[PDB]
């Protein structure tokens, strides 16, 4: 592989795992990280926003591990009136309402505390101080979680704003995942308004943003003119 | 009278060091978190009072563990210090405790009131010597001046380990130990 | 064992007993040692508090008769009109309510008398002498008696603040049984938020103070880093 080849390749894994589903090395790398940063930064309201970023990541945290203690619960209970499958199916749906539910509350908990995390930031209010790397660094953090925790229940059209908004930070434009999001999220809604019969200016107005994140995606992922790049480029002209 | 308050030193003294005895073993992390608790791997650094977190949380060469606790902003910070390398056994269910050279702590929120002042450091100059180290422990007041716990009158010294030393050496032992065994 | 451990056991099982639901032997015993108090105290004050407490206990020991003899007397009634399950059950529900309504009766008459002996304690305003084993012994027993008579009738969050201020009095906090009631009452303060779905900060301060007092019972009885101590470490986290 070339120099460009080798540092992409290496750029993309780094990317995929910057999106990793989070865990106990991952939060603590983040946090450890963050706190250094804080630190160097010396600012009450970058610490308070890091305070409650914190927060939030910690209830996602404290939901994941009752999702495996409760399913572990229920699969340890023996079910005397289970005798037809239509009563297997039923408990199943049930426990899965349960744990949906309950992510959701974990969920809310989650954007509160990073509502308050971006409510904090936005009191930073000299731009030099906006532009500190340890700025961005956490703002970015905060979108990321954020997408993420919605992304997970499904709650696709919720991620585009932040997407968008992420992007728009330190150079995330040129990250693949985020592209990929933009891209699914945006089929999300193009598919609902073909679904509901909804309105033409939105069918292309998706459909188009969709087409410029797949395509960009693919740049970033694959090079320009690289097999992948030419076919996603010959699909939409 | 002067009877029951050497009866209560003495016992305040033995709860410290048994404390002390088991902070000694979180060595056992080097190698290696409960909510709101945040534990970095790092060495004594500066002016031997205070411990830096390593770029390399995982290094074998750590001989200083910062636990920082948040609640509902810091409210506490523990310093352990401890005197001695690491086994080179990468395994921390194999290690084993190493005196604690100094134990420095801090108390920012939920303040404790000495004779109306805060003490809001506590340093620990001889955690696994003689029980009776008062002359060890070094108090900085807040109303932070240093004084020493030794040179405390007694009710006083008594309310500073039976309030403020024990309970924060006992409180850290339980994270460190909630840690660990999370991790084990 | 240890000759703690032995020390240790051999102090559980006085505390246990300590906290035996009242009898006449009981009855006896604490009178003789209550009266102990008086004799070295002779303090006209401490002996009416002393006063007001006995009057308060009989009314106990006094109900305990009455419910027997009610009891009984129910049990010798011919019930001709008794041949449905529901009405065995109906008679079974008249006794139940009219004898908890008395031993509410009772409660209270006994906690007007135990207030009267903390007010005639309070009256007791020298520091010299409130410092004293005998002001101290016959308070603890007053609260001793208040916190089971309210206990027996599931009065639990009533007990708390008598549960503390016991504790505080002379290494009464080193009592096994103070500590397994509070973490008992503490347990259902926390299951009256759940249900009533009350706020989180008192959900989280009931839950709290709970497992210090479950964590400060399995050490005082087992001892610290014990089998059943460990057990109850990583549960708390």
């Amino acid at each position: 592989l070339t120099e460009d080849q080798k540092k992409k390749k290496k750029e993309i894994m780094e990317q995929e795992s910057l999106w990793k589903n989070p865990d106990f090395k991952g939060y603590n790398k983040t946090f450890q990280e963050l706190h250094q940063l804080s630190k160097t930064f010396a600012n009450n309201q970058f610490r308070l926003a890091l305070s409650n970023y914190q927060s939030g990541v910690n209830t996602i945290m404290k939901n994941r591990d009752w999702v495996e203690q409760y399913r572990k619960e229920e699969a340890e209970k023996k079910r005397l009136d289970e005798k037809w499958y239509w009563q297997k199916v039923d408990r199943k749906a049930r426990e899965e309402r349960v744990v949906y539910r309950e992510k959701m509350k974990a969920k809310q908990d989650a954007l509160n505390y990073f509502s308050k995390a971006i409510n904090h930031l936005d009191e930073i209010k000299n731009p030099d101080l906006r532009e500190r790397p340890e700025f961005k660094r956490l703002l970015s953090d905060v979108y990321r979680s954020w997408i993420m925790a919605e992304y997970d229940l499904q709650n696709l059209p919720q991620t585009i704003p932040i997407l968008e908004l992420y992007i728009e930070i330190d150079d995330n434009e040129k990250e693949y995942p985020a592209h990929k999001y933009l891209a699914s999220a945006y089929s999300f809604e193009e598919n609902m308004i073909k679904k509901t019969k909804g309105p033409d200016d939105m069918l292309f107005k998706y459909r188009y943003k969709k087409n410029v994140h797949l395509l960009r995606a693919t740049e970033l992922k694959y090079g320009k003119d690289s097999p992948e790049y030419k076919h996603i480029v010959n699909v939409i002209n | 009278s002067g009877k029951s308050m050497a009866d209560t030193e003495k016992e305040l003294d033995d709860n410290i060091s048994e404390v002390n005895k088991r902070l000694r073993l979180h060595t056992v992390l080097f190698k290696m978190l409960p909510h709101k608790t945040v534990l970095y791997k790092g060495k004594p650094s500066a002016d031997g009072e205070r411990c830096e977190a390593a770029d390399k949380q995982e290094a074998q060469d750590n001989t200083c563990l910062h636990l920082e606790v948040f609640d509902f902003a810091k409210f506490k910070k523990m310093e352990l210090f401890f005197e001695g390398s690491n086994n080179a056994d990468p395994d921390p269910r194999k290690e084993q405790p190493r005196n604690l050279t100094k134990i420095r702590t801090y108390i920012y929120q939920n303040n404790f009131l000495l004779e109306d002042k805060v003490i809001s450091v506590i340093a620990d100059v001889a955690p696994n010597g003689e029980p009776a180290h008062n002359d060890k422990i070094e108090l900085f007041y807040q109303h932070v001046g240093k004084y020493i716990l030794s040179n405390v009158e007694n009710p006083i010294r008594n309310n500073f380990k039976k309030q403020f030393y024990f309970k924060n050496l006992d409180y850290f032992d339980k994270l460190f130990t909630k840690i660990f065994d999370y991790n084990d």
